[PDB]
């Protein structure tokens, strides 16, 4: 089995992405690291780097190269999942929200958070490029998937979500609140650091 | 970014 | 194989323990149903049960055999601590933490979070016991458990464990706000059917 | 009760 040093470099990029240690993430790539990077890993390692240095880019072809290999495959595992879920910021969000459909068009324990962090992605980035038609179905989708599940990590992003959503649409207090909420349950079990980056998203859309 | 790393 | 039932047979309990579902699990013991136990997931089931109604005792036979099974085994695997986690209320306390602090000497992502209810399962039952030499043993093994873990359900449980432990020793203030602070994470999450279970040990702890 | 249902 493969998939079994995959998950550890996911995890290993997660805590390095949370001790804002970019230079042990840059590292993944070179031959300087414990870690062989098939290419589509390496492109996935490059969005992920490109989103705390937008000078790093995948390039043309190795972009296309994976949207043509995710398109041409029929049982969407623990592997394709993970790489579509980390690459929604170069893929083009046409095709992204295209494959998050047809991935929610199916139906254990650790392969239902993964999906719900899937949507959850696709969620903000259709936020992001105000595709409203595309937000509804999103939202109660994933409603129906935090449903009478402890996943407290995945419910609180999608809290800060849905408030997102109701201030880009309506512009109205009652997004504000659940940002606020969710930046509340963010400080009072003491992560220090997830405060920051919504925090700082927070800022940056009240204050224009 | 507000993005969560999917699959860890 | 044999591992793949018996998580969904606990996942299905904490589903309809969640939603206050007895007669539902009290459906199991029973000689007709889909799940079959073998003795020790009957015991667990019922010790389970004692928890919502105090006249589901298991016999002392049961608790006998199963402690003398915990003791002799070596291989501490996904069966001994779920069997161990699901039962500290029945077996004695005395030997409930050996068996908690031989199970933090033998040092996955799915087996921190499965060691660290265990261990937050013992620290509650020693605040109760009032046992504080073994309280900070447990307090400071599970902070570093949590360590840099995305685990927020464990963090908020934690989180009302310590104010407990601090409201039990000091009679302290401080031990207050951790309680009350989460109540309000429960209660910005949405959880209904699980803020009610803290809302009423908080409020018979705080009026006598 | 407030204990957590070790394994969900």
């Amino acid at each position: 089995t493969k998939t079994e040093s995959f998950a550890n470099l996911v995890q290993y990029i997660r805590k390095q992405y949370s001790l804002q240690n970019i230079n042990n993430i840059q590292s993944l790539l070179s031959d300087s690291s414990n870690y062989t990077l098939d290419p589509f890993e390496k492109t996935m390692v490059k969005s992920i780097l490109h989103t705390m240095d937008s000078s790093i880019i995948p390039s043309d072809d190795e972009l296309l190269q994976l949207a043509d290999y995710l398109f041409k495959v029929e049982k969407w595992g623990y592997y394709e999942i993970i790489l579509l879920g980390n690459c929604v910021r170069t893929i083009d969000y046409n095709s992204v929200f295209l494959l998050t459909k047809e991935m929610l068009n199916n139906y254990n324990k650790t392969n239902k958070r993964i999906v719900t962090q899937l949507a959850i992605n696709c969620l903000i980035l259709s936020i992001d490029m105000e595709e409203f038609t595309n937000c509804f179905y999103l939202i109660d989708e994933i409603k129906a998937l935090l449903d009478n599940e402890l996943n407290f990590y995945e419910q609180t992003v999608f809290l800060y979500a849905t408030g997102y959503f109701e201030f880009k649409r309506w512009q109205s207090t009652s997004g504000i609140e659940k940002m606020k909420q969710a930046i509340q349950v963010l400080d009072i079990l003491g992560e220090d650091n997830l405060k920051l980056h919504y925090t700082i998203h927070f800022d940056k859309l009240i204050n224009n | 970014d507000i993005i969560i790393i999917v699959g860890g």
